[PDB]
């Protein structure tokens, strides 16, 4: 049951390099590609992410796309870069210019056929294909435009598989790009129709994680991409190791999404704690459960206290009792019952996996479906309406070729998404 | 080596705490008084 | 043959510790539950059956439950020397005490624990074939002893019905006192105990302190001495079930003989050869001296003077080397005395018992070793003064509603105070009417 | 036992005597004043 | 003092306690009397006979005194040491000798660690003395299903 | 207006048997005859 | 049966450091946190005040709050400071300015959420929670304002538990702060509604304790805080050690408080006697009771001879007989019968605990509920009335925002408390 990864744009390529480092390390694959692991448990699911090249070697099932090779040359120059298949690097000769219409329509249609040809060549070699996994930012140019283009093409060609995305989204306080609202709105419009599951992360929340919880004096992007690679590699852990209660991407989707538009989720990873404090508190399943629901440990700027949980999922890695899990999930549901949607009798799914990440005795990743995500969409829609009424930067996109009705359609779809969240938040049985 | 580092760290911390606690008694307060006087007289002599 | 012991609260568990120490040493069960194996086989024995049951490998386990709301005392029992004697299920402990509130024991906290206790008692009663009563040890001055004792006796009385229930009860002493709220708890306890007990034996710590100062030579007594004396008394009354004798006495004859009217069930207790070891070797201790002793107020274990009332019935238990003719000569001499008075409606005032087993000596004990002893239980109208003084202290507090807000906050109507106090007032009026000599035609 | 405890306490006082005198010499009190001072410490 | 020859008279793992008590908090007169008394019992006859006196009451008094003292202060004595001390108490000890023996060993034995009141000499495990219990007065429930049982034997 | 309360630690055993930390806190219900 | 402690302001944090030294000594915990005790009796109740860390270490269940970090840095620099959990230290960046209204209204609402999150996190971890214990001064700024704010929040959130406070009150002869009457009056007004039991100590009485009884030539605040830490650790001793007649904070409250407003108590501790004199007099129950009732040994300036005892409690530590305790309390009640309220037949409760503090054969702590406390309230009300008619320093508080009606309400409520004490003092059966 094998996943194919696609990494697009600068953010996607950088996070991807750390992801494939973490996964290759966990399975004991040398940066030359030679297997050097120390248990059969590592080998028996290696097929899930790696294809086998001749005499020993393994190659990682990933497609690299970018519009200027600068990033590709940086990842190729990195410590694990050699593992990647040369034919899998696809690049153009001029940048996206941070413009969705340029990235989607002009250089996009020029390059896109070679990406579909490589993805099909890789897909048709699999004996049974599981979903695709894509990492990109939504605020950028080539990330948004070509990511959503590729998603639409893969959903046309493989409508029965799963489509999963990890996506970086604009902070509420400071923009990294001036035209972020347009690119974000158009990309989320494309995703909510096309995607099966989309993950959202705020860089501001990861910064607050580092400063408050880890008390790091001088954090760097390597740390941010390590936190992301940790959660990303955790979601797939039940796919590729034995456990007392197995789980699957499809099993996550069936238990998490009540209605098909409500598929945007918040993420957290629990045993984050500074090296100085660790001497004062031992690790245990109650401690992880208590820390796991603290909003200090959540990777989005919206706080759970402004919404209600429709559903949640916890995936545990490590040797632990089911009894402790059951009483923790009961106690949290009973004591805070007003913050849980009452027409669902039990909102949390649990899963247990035997193999923890190296150097931690146990770990859990938390997935939450909460209505407070509506505040983010209202804020982005407000900023979009402020910009659009005044035609603030529209001539660039119109000069690339976009019809103005697309912007009004995307705005209407965001307003309907906000309305649907608001109606389901205050619904009652009556 | 981690065990050795941990043991020596405990030894230094415990010795520091012990020598900090021993000045909370009442003889040591009078002896602080007398050393301050010795100090006060000596600095005064230099001032002249 | 069998009897089941229920120990409630702090005084009842500590008295249980002293009782089971004594009963073990009298039968010979080693604290690990076995018996010595180096002796000759002879013939087998059964006297333990009243208090112990065997599994079949020959380990012994005792017919008791320990009930408390705070952990500390039962956890002390769990970690002590007798750890292996008790079944661990028998040692039942709650989370937090009843804080001298009858309301806390009865309504809020004891209500959670009581059904486990009833299930354990049921499990005991199912493993019997000639159960002939319950023995209960508690104090009515504290919150959990009053509230859970009442609730448990009510439930036992519905489930088991006609079976007899005999209580050993520590009442609040008339001027030594330990807590302020003692009158409220004792009145409210006595209201429940009136309906649901067949005989209640009353003890006061001030009397056992006086007895240990005057008769024994102990300058600084502590609760272990008093609890061991109580254990000796219980052993004397239950000895009639366990050993050969001239005149045996089953627990139902006490209940039929001592209680004339269904409310009149509170009895006085006394013990004769309370004597120190140095005096004991200078003196003989014949029957007539100890029979004369049990009627002197210096011998009593409850602080009341029987000269201010009239006896209704007396039960005298003799154990050891005694001959019936000598007990008869002694009782007839007592009957002749003019400062000893019986109600004129009770001509046959005495019940006698004669048992061959002498009282046991405990290695750390303070009583001397003696060849014979006598124990007395008697019903007398003087007891009415104890209730009247408790009720007076209640009236003093209740005139200003001195503490009522605790009880009302923990769930009880204020009206319940007045009902119980009026019921005890009716008990004084009952004791006035039953105690009036003869009658008149006009 | 009480006598044993107070003897050990006096020994500890002598130890801190020596340590404090050495520390005072380390600070740099002048020699004549230090000698008179340690004479009146006994 | 003589450490080598005194292992079996005392219990196995009490040498450090004896050394600590003797070196640290033993008084000068106390240690003089301690080594004197240790010498005077250490030389006793392992199989000395009972004392002979013209009064049986005095003989009983001496025997019960020795038994009580040995059963009392033999917390860390060995069986040979207990026997030798018993023989010395009945035979050679005087009044002041017994007083000094008690004075030494009451401080030698004790530890002064607080312990709960019930465990403090209220509920200790009693020794082996269950023999001699009068077993002729307990009831016996005869069995009608087995005429050859030990129960039916008179 | 009620603040969020994170979950609690599992309750320890007060003694062998008993309903201190089980799923069902209430032991049982006594049934009066009838 | 575990207590959670909060130490607030300079006085509270300083007393707390000595308290946790005394408690760590009593349970044989090394300042590194390693258990080094010498009897199982020490270990078997360590949970009452300590939480367990994994290998050696134990951590003390306390929250530290202050408005300027100077004190907090002093306790961290102290000999036991490392034991405290780092995440448990909460501090702001500017002082109370000795002003109740600023400390209560402006910085109070700013910090208060962070103290409650830690206090709730610590409380909800307990398997069964006993009352809270708080140390603070009433004359100060952060002590009065933040103590009463926190007390009100904990009483809202945990109204069925016990709320216990220890409080320092202004001496009759010399003030340490000019605005003491306002802060004391407003804080006592808050306490009489919110608190369940409050203890008051005068520093002048501690000076008289030291000089007459202990004869110290040069006392320091370490000695006063040691006397206080000794009694504080003594009141809870029966909660945490075995004994012949167990007692509990709730058991104390039920026997001590006749009516719910009458919950302010006097303090004393009996076996104070100099090391030189101790050789001349052995401990015994007559000596302890006689010293225990001598007003020389009582820790407040008000004297019992001007009032009457409603109730009293004595907690004895050590191996002793119950007969002497009971008969001494009877003889003392009978011989001095005019000083005991006559409509209660026995005013004294006794309790006995087996384990004394190390190096004392026996000790007793005395709790007394006496009407002579009314003179203190009357004196404070007098000084308030002198200050309030002319708005002597009132503009600071009004500039923070308080309405003067709050001051008139607090004065009226305290005056009614004085009237209620006076009516019950002179009441009769008739
Ligand atoms: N004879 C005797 N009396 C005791 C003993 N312990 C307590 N008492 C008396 O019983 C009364 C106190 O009752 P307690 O047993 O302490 O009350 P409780 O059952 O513990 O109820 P709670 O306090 O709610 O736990 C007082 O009159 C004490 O003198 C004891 O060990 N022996
Ligand atoms: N977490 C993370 N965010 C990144 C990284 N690189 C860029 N970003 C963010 O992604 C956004 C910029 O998008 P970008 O990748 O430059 O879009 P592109 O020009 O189309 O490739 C900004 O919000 C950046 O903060 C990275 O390595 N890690
Ligand atoms: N017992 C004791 N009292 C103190 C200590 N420090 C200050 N005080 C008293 O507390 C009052 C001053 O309150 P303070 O702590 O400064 O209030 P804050 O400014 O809010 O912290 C005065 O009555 C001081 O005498 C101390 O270390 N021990
Ligand atoms: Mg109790």
């Amino acid at each position: 049951r094998e996943i194919v990864c696609v990494q697009a744009g600068q953010c996607g390529n950088q996070i991807g390099s750390k992801f494939w480092e973490v996964i290759s390390d966990e399975h004991g694959v040398d940066p030359t590609g030679t297997y050097q692991g120390d248990s059969d448990l590592q080998l028996e699911r290696i097929n899930v992410y790696f294809d086998e090249a001749t005499g020993g070697r393994y190659v990682p099932r990933s497609v690299l796309i970018d519009l200027e090779p600068g990033t590709m040359d940086s990842v190729r120059a990195g410590p694990y870069g050699q593992i990647f298949r040369p034919d899998n690097f696809i690049f153009g000769q001029s940048g996206a210019g941070n413009n969705w219409a340029k990235g989607h329509y002009t250089e996009g249609a020029e390059l896109i056929d070679s990406v579909l040809d490589v993805c099909c060549k890789e897909a048709e070699s699999c004996d049974c294909l599981q979903g695709f996994q894509i990492c990109h930012s939504l605020g950028g140019g080539t990330g948004s435009g070509m990511g959503t283009l590729l998603i639409s093409k893969l959903r046309e060609q493989y409508p029965d598989r799963i489509m999963m995305t990890f996506s970086i989204i604009p902070s509420p306080k400071v923009s990294d790009t001036v035209v972020e609202p347009y690119n974000t709105t158009l990309s989320v419009h494309q995703l909510v129709e096309n995607s099966d599951e989309s993950m959202c992360i705020d860089n501001e929340a990861l910064y607050d994680i580092c400063f408050r919880t880890l008390k790091l004096t001088t954090p760097t992007f390597g740390d941010l991409n390590h936190l992301v690679s940790a959660v990303v590699s955790g979601v797939t852990c039940c796919l590729r190791f034995p456990g007392q209660l197995n789980s699957d991407l499809r099993k996550l989707a069936v238990n998490l999404v009540p209605f098909p538009r409500l598929h945007f989720f918040m993420m957290g990873f629990a045993p984050l704690t500074s090296r100085g404090s660790q001497q004062y508190r031992g690790l245990s399943v109650p401690e992880l459960t208590q820390q796991m629901f603290d909003a200090k440990n959540m990777m989005q700027a919206a706080d759970p206290r402004h919404g209600r949980y429709l559903t949640a999922s916890a995936l545990f890695r490590g040797r632990m009792s089911t009894k402790e899990v059951d009483e923790q999930m009961l106690n949290v549901q009973n004591k805070n019952s007003s913050y849980f949607i009452e027409w669902i009798p039990n909102n949390i799914k649990s899963s247990v996996c035997d193999i923890p990440p190296k150097g931690l005795k146990m770990a859990v990743t938390f997935i939450g479906n909460n209505t407070c995500i509506q505040e983010m969409f209202r804020r982005v829609g407000e900023q979009f309406t402020l910009m659009f009424r005044r035609k603030a930067f529209l001539h660039w996109y119109t000069g690339e070729g976009m019809d103005e009705m697309e912007f009004t359609e995307a705005e209407s779809n965001m307003n309907d998404l906000v309305s649907e969240y608001q109606q389901y938040q205050d619904a009652t049985i009556e | 080596l981690e065990q050795i580092e941990e043991e020596q760290q405990r030894r230094l911390n415990l010795e520091r705490a012990k020598t900090l606690l021993d000045e909370q008694y009442d003889e040591v307060k009078a002896m602080n008084q007398i050393v301050d006087e010795a100090r006060c007289i000596a600095v005064r002599n230099a001032q002249i | 043959r069998e009897a089941i012991c229920i120990h409630i609260g702090q005084a009842g568990c500590q008295v249980g510790n002293a009782c089971w120490e004594l009963f073990c040493l009298e039968h010979g069960i080693q604290p690990d539950g076995a018996m010595p194996s180096d002796k000759t086989i002879g013939v087998e024995d059964d006297a333990f059956n009243t208090f112990f049951s065997e599994t079949g490998a020959g380990k012994h386990v005792p017919r008791a439950v320990f009930l408390d709301l705070e952990p500390t005392v039962v956890d002390e029992v769990r970690t002590g020397t007798y750890r292996q004697l008790f079944h661990p299920e028998q040692l039942i402990s709650g989370k937090e005490d009843a804080a001298n509130n009858y309301a806390r024991g009865h309504y809020t906290i004891g209500k959670e624990i009581v059904d486990l206790c009833l299930d354990r008692i049921r499990k005991l009663a199912d493993n019997c074939t000639g159960l002939q009563g319950f023995l209960v040890y508690h104090a009515v001055g504290g919150g959990t002893g009053s509230g859970l004792g009442a609730l448990l006796l009510e439930r036992l009385s519905v489930d088991y019905g006609k079976k007899s229930k005999l209580g050993y009860t520590v009442y609040p002493s008339p001027q030594v006192s330990t807590a302020v709220v003692e009158p409220y708890n004792s009145v409210l306890s006595t209201h429940s105990l009136l309906e649901h007990t067949d005989v209640a034996a009353m003890l006061d710590n001030e009397a056992i302190y006086d007895l240990t100062r005057r008769n024994l030579d102990i300058e600084r007594p502590t609760y272990t001495n008093l609890n061991r004396l109580i254990g000796q008394v219980v052993s004397s009354l239950t000895a009639s079930l366990r050993f050969d004798g001239a005149l045996n006495v089953d627990l139902t004859e006490f209940q039929t003989n001592l209680v004339p009217y269904p409310r009149i069930h509170f009895v006085l207790t006394s013990y004769a050869p309370v004597i120190s070891a140095e005096k004991a070797y200078h003196e003989q201790l014949s029957v007539s001296e100890i029979s004369n002793a049990v009627f002197e107020p210096a011998s009593m274990m409850t602080k009341c003077d029987p000269r201010h009332g009239k006896y209704m019935a007396c039960c005298l238990m003799y154990r050891g080397d005694v001959v019936p003719k000598d007990v008869n000569a002694a009782v007839a001499t007592i009957k002749t005395k003019r400062t000893i008075q019986f109600v004129d409606w009770s001509p046959t005032g005495f019940k006698c018992g004669i048992n061959y087993q002498p009282p046991t000596v405990v290695p750390g004990g303070d009583l001397a070793k003696v060849q014979r002893a006598v124990c007395m239980i008697a019903n007398s109208t003087a007891i009415a003064e104890v209730f009247a003084r408790i009720d007076h202290k209640f009236d003093l507090m209740y005139s200003k509603r001195a503490f009522v807000h605790w009880y009302v906050g923990e769930g009880m109507e204020e009206g319940e105070f007045s009902e119980a106090r009026e019921d005890l007032a009716a008990l004084e009026k009952d004791y006035e009417e039953v105690g009036a000599e003869s009658a008149d035609m006009d | 036992s009480i006598m044993m405890q107070i003897r050990e306490r006096e020994a500890a006082i002598e130890a801190i005597r020596q340590r404090k005198l050495k520390e005072l010499e380390e600070l740099g009190v002048p020699e004549e004043y230090c000698q008179a001072l340690q004479k009146k410490m006994k | 003092l003589m450490r080598e020859e005194y292992h079996p008279i005392f219990v196995t793992d009490s040498s450090e306690r004896i050394e600590y008590w003797y070196n640290k908090l033993a008084t000068q007169h106390q240690r003089e009397n301690f080594r004197r008394i240790c010498k005077e019992i250490s030389q006793q006859d392992p199989e000395r006979g009972l004392p002979k006196m013209s009064a049986l009451y005095s003989l009983q008094y001496c025997i019960c005194e020795a038994d009580s003292m040995i059963r009392h202060y033999g917390f860390m004595f060995s069986v040979l040491g207990k026997k030798l001390a018993r023989l010395w108490i009945m035979h050679d000890a005087s009044h002041r000798d017994k007083n000094t023996f008690t004075e030494l060993f009451t401080g030698l034995q004790t530890d002064f660690i607080p312990k709960s009141v019930m465990k403090t000499d209220f509920q200790p495990p009693e020794q082996g003395d269950y023999e001699g219990i009068d077993r002729s007065h307990f009831l016996s429930s005869i069995d009608w299903f087995n005429p050859e049982s030990k129960r039916n034997l008179p | 207006n009620k603040d969020f309360l994170p979950p609690s630690f599992p309750k320890s055993i007060n003694g062998p048997g008993g309903y201190s930390g089980c799923f069902q806190e209430r032991p049982y219900e006594f049934i009066m005859p009838g």
